[PDB]
């Protein structure tokens, strides 16, 4: 899709193998934010939004928090506290055609700067600065969209760069998306490191005597300590009390 | 008409078990004792079922054995141009569809799927249906997740919202992000016309009665009991006593004086005051000099 | 249409001018006055795109500026290269653009 | 600050805006500590049930909140 | 090289139709607007209308609205001007022109095609 009305997929309820991406040499920029590139396969994510657009080559630096520019303000704005990773690679031989390519267009004039993650399909003509324009482009009201016109003879800064941005928040369970890991058997009554669906901690696990409501993925005691969790494999409720410690 | 909300409309916010804990929650709850726009929706006379806004997510309830409330529709403009949602809660299954469909002048089922005229939908969902009985719902549309909460309690036929307390259990999370600003409920007699142009013809359905509120961002002090279910709540913005209850994180404020918040006068207006200088700086000279 | 004087005269190395009698009610209000130099038999080119701005490649010896209602383009130190027709144009208030009649530069 | 005679006694509450003139926001009594809104001024004098400041204390009239 | 290649000349019967085509080269076809202006062989120059290759929005003068239409072809990087009835007043050389401005609809005509001559017969 073009940079206006960028395609968004809501990736959820699957195991995500990130190892095929961050070790793949096909990508030009793999600048992640708020997460290490090599730790992506070892984490569980609440919801993963995958965006996709094609932009001009010199404009790939604008897709980053806090930047400014036409793409950054009128087409696609990342928030100031963005977490995720931005993936881009050159696509001059797939997105550009001989004599030109015109399926890719970008918004050039807008009355106001976009909110983060906003999407503006509105092709209504630009503000006049004068008497308003009924429906006709000209002299005050311009067409807000504009095609790059990608050509194979253009420089690397003008070549069509195909960009994918993965936006995803990393709270605890219920994590719909997590990386690949061999789930193993349950070890009760021992001081055991656990990774329950993204909920990570160290403690002993006891068969719980408390009754969860059928929606609660885990529980907490007073002062926000995670006292209980339900098993993602067999739906048993397990109490987590800390491993025994004390001064000697 | 209008009745008050007493204490109704609280729900489990975050799917986390707590027991014997007064947890201070901030979410789009129904503010206590607000007005709800109760409807004589039978509309044998007085053409009909109205379309209501969805300002920040709403609260819905009904009290009828006729079971005429059979679903809801949603959308930004409820037309074929923009996105929409249909929910139908027929006796077999719920069919939750995001379609950007073309809706009726006055929607109906008459089971016959009359409500949608043309469909090239994108998202669908089927699960178990929703069946003096008092149903309750809240519909939160936050950050791409459409959240429906539910509870139905055999109320004592008070012809309004009862003064009792009930916590809405979360029921369905829809992972669809569609801009929703208006909704309309769906009524269905067991047989009537399937023409999408009628308003007050075809059949006479049973007696109908439902409610609508609006959720506001409010702080709440939710009282989870021993078993882990909510039995009481305190709305921190309703009353200075309730604000004191939220400040102390306790449900019984004792004899004494208690500081509860800080009062500061917001500025009424903003003024800008510069001298009479109007001549412009010669940036036009220094940036357009013929030689440096 | 735009009223316009038909001709101007001179000799190579002199200074002459050509004027455009637009109406201040409709023509001069939205200015944007563009002058074009047209030899016979070939396409013309812009010679003052705004009311006073030359395009790239235009010699500096050509000057112009609106003056009240009328607009005028002047040629200083001309030669055999400047024997051409010259046309006035403007916005004319809405998308319906108008041109002038077209004066003819002549050198004795 | 609120004045509460106890939750299980009554739900009546009078508020006290410290160091505020009552020009900016049923009974509005201007104490020497601030705007005491909701309390009823009484010319009598008793023991100090709930202290307020500058020699004014509040109690439960029984039925009403007095200052 | 930013020269626009206009089509060849044509001769048409009176009252019949004719279409002229100007092919872009060098510059980006989408963007820069394309105005259509006519020059009678005797005198003057008149403006008809423009189409933008960016969006295909068209405007026309009043003298030609409802009797002459325009269209674009981004596949061949060319824009077409169509005349429905070749009246004897319209036997003229038709010129296509770019605009100086990037993507706004102003009127600053820089580069002009060689011009396809049109003739009304008898
Ligand atoms: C230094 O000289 C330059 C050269 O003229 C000045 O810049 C140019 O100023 C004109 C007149 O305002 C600008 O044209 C206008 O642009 C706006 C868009 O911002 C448009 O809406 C108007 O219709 C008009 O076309 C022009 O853009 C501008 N820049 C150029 C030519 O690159 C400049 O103002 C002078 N002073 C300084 C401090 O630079
Ligand atoms: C070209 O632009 C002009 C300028 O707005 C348009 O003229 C207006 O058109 C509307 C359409 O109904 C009329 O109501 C106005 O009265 C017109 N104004 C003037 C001053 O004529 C014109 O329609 C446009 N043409 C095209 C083909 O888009
Ligand atoms: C362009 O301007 C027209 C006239 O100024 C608008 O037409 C109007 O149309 C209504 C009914 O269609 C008439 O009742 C009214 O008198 C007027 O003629 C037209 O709507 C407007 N177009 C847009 C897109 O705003
Ligand atoms: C997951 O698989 C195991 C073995 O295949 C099975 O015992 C367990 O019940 C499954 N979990 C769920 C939630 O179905
Ligand atoms: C939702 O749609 C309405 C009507 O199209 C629009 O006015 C509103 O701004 C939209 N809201 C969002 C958040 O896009
Ligand atoms: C529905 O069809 C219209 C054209 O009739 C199309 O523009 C729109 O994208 C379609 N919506 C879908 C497939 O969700
Ligand atoms: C908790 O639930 C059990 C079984 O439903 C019930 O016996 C018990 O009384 C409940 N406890 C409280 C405090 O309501
Ligand atoms: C109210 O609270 C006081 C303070 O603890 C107590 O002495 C009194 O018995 C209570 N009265 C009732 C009716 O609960
Ligand atoms: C409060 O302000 C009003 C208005 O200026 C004044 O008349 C009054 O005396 C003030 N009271 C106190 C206690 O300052
Ligand atoms: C209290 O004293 C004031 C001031 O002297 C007087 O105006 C008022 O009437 C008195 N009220 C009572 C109940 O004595």
């Amino acid at each position: 899709a073009s940079v206006y009305a960028w395609n968004r997929k809501r990736i959820s309820n699957c195991v995500a193998d990130y190892s095929v991406l961050y070790n793949s040499a096909s990508f030009s920029t793999f600048k992640c934010y708020g997460v290490s590139p090599t730790k992506l396969n070892d984490l569980c994510f609440t919801n993963v939004y995958a965006d996709s657009f094609v932009i001009r080559g010199d404009e790939v630096r604008q897709i980053a928090p806090g930047q400014t520019g036409k793409i950054a303000d009128y087409n696609y704005k990342l928030p100031d506290d963005f977490t995720g990773c931005v993936i881009a690679w050159n696509s001059n031989n797939l997105d550009s055609k001989v004599g030109g390519n015109y399926n890719y267009l970008y918004r050039l004039f807008r009355k106001s700067n976009l909110k983060p993650f906003e999407r503006d399909i509105s092709t209504e003509i630009y503000q006049a600065g004068s008497t308003p324009c009924n429906g006709v482009e000209g002299f005050n009201c311009y067409f807000p969209l504009q095609s790059y016109g990608f050509q194979p003879t253009n420089g690397v800064g003008y070549q069509p760069y195909r960009v994918v941005v993965l936006s995803f928040e990393l709270l605890h369970a219920p994590a719909t998306v997590c990386g690949p890991k061999k789930s193993t058997n349950l070890v009760k009554n021992k001081c055991v490191n656990f990774n329950f669906n993204g909920l990570t901690g160290t403690g002993v696990l006891t068969e719980s005597n408390k009754k969860f409501l059928p929606f609660q993925q885990f529980g907490r005691d007073i002062a926000d300590t995670t006292d209980a969790v339900r098993d993602p494999q067999t739906l048993e409720i397990l109490d987590i009390t800390p491993c025994s410690f004390g001064g000697v | 008409a209008y009745t008050n909300s007493f204490t109704r409309g609280v729900y489990y916010p975050d799917k986390v078990f707590r027991s014997s804990v007064l947890h201070s929650t901030q979410d789009l709850f129904l503010p206590f004792f607000s007005n709800v726009t109760w409807f004589h929706a039978i509309h044998v006379s007085g053409t009909d079922n109205p379309v209501l806004p969805f300002n920040d997510g709403v609260y819905f309830a009904s009290t009828e054995k006729s079971n005429i409330i059979r679903g809801w529709i949603f959308g930004t403009t409820l037309d074929s141009k923009t996105q929409s949602l249909l929910i139908v809660n027929n006796a077999t299954n719920v069919v939750i569809k995001v379609c950007e469909f073309q809706f009726c002048n006055d929607p109906f089922l008459g089971v016959f799927r009359v409500y949608s005229s043309a469909n090239n939908c994108t998202f669908e969902y089927v699960s178990q249906p929703f069946l003096k009985n008092l149903r309750e719902f809240v519909f939160k549309n936050i950050d791409g997740y459409f959240k429906i909460y539910s509870k139905h309690t055999p109320i004592n036929l008070v012809r309004d919202l009862p003064q009792g307390f009930s916590a809405l259990e979360p029921l369905v999370d829809l992972p669809i992000g569609i801009n929703i600003t208006r909704f309309q409920t769906l009524l269905a007699l067991h047989r009537s016309y399937l023409t999408p142009g009628d308003s007050s013809s075809g059949w006479t359905a049973g007696a109908a009665a439902y409610y609508v509120g609006y959720l506001q961002p409010r702080t709440f002090l939710l009282k989870y009991n021993e078993n882990g279910t909510i039995t009481d709540a305190v709305d921190c913005a309703l009353d200075p006593l309730s604000e004191t209850k939220c400040t102390l994180k306790s449900f019984t404020v004792e004899k004494g004086i208690y500081q509860t918040s800080n009062f500061r006068v917001q500025p009424t207006e903003s003024i800008v005051r510069f001298p009479n200088i109007t001549n412009l700086c010669p940036f036009g000279e220094v940036f357009n000099a013929t030689r440096f | 249409a735009l009223t316009q004087p038909p001709s101007a005269s001179g000799s190579p190395g002199q200074s002459v001018t050509i004027s455009c009698t637009g109406t201040s009610s409709d023509v001069g209000g939205y200015n944007y006055v563009s002058w074009y130099q047209q030899h016979p038999g070939k396409a013309p080119k812009l010679m003052i795109y705004e009311v006073s701005k030359r395009p790239s490649g235009v010699p500096d010896r050509f000057s112009g500026s609106k003056s009240g209602n009328t607009a005028s383009l002047t040629v200083s130190g001309l030669q055999a290269e400047d024997e051409a027709d010259y046309y006035c144009s403007s916005y004319a208030g809405s998308n319906n653009l108008v041109f002038g009649g077209g004066t003819k530069l002549t050198v004795l | 600050s609120v004045i509460t005679p106890g939750t299980n006694t009554s739900n009546q509450v009078a508020v006290l805006y410290q160091d505020v003139n009552c020009t900016e926001v049923s009974n509005v009594f201007q104490t020497r500590a601030g705007c005491l809104i909701g309390a009823e001024h009484v010319n009598n004098s008793y023991e100090c049930d709930i202290p307020i400041g500058a020699g004014i204390c509040a109690s439960y009239q029984t039925q009403s909140i007095i200052a | 090289q930013v020269q626009l290649v206009q089509s060849g000349a044509e001769v048409k019967k009176p009252g019949a139709s004719v279409k002229v085509s100007c092919k872009a080269s060098g510059y980006t076809f989408t963007g820069y607007y394309m105005h259509w202006v006519r020059q009678a062989p005797g005198q003057g120059l008149e403006w008809m209308g423009w189409i933008n290759p960016n969006s295909g929005g068209t405007n026309y003068t009043q003298m030609f609205q409802g009797r002459v239409t325009m269209t674009r072809d981004t596949s061949i990087s060319t824009a077409y001007m169509e005349v429905s009835r070749l009246r004897s007043d319209d036997t003229a050389v038709y010129y296509c022109a770019r605009d100086r401005s990037w993507a706004v609809v102003y009127y600053y005509m820089d580069v002009w095609g060689k011009g396809t001559t049109v003739t009304v017969s008898s």
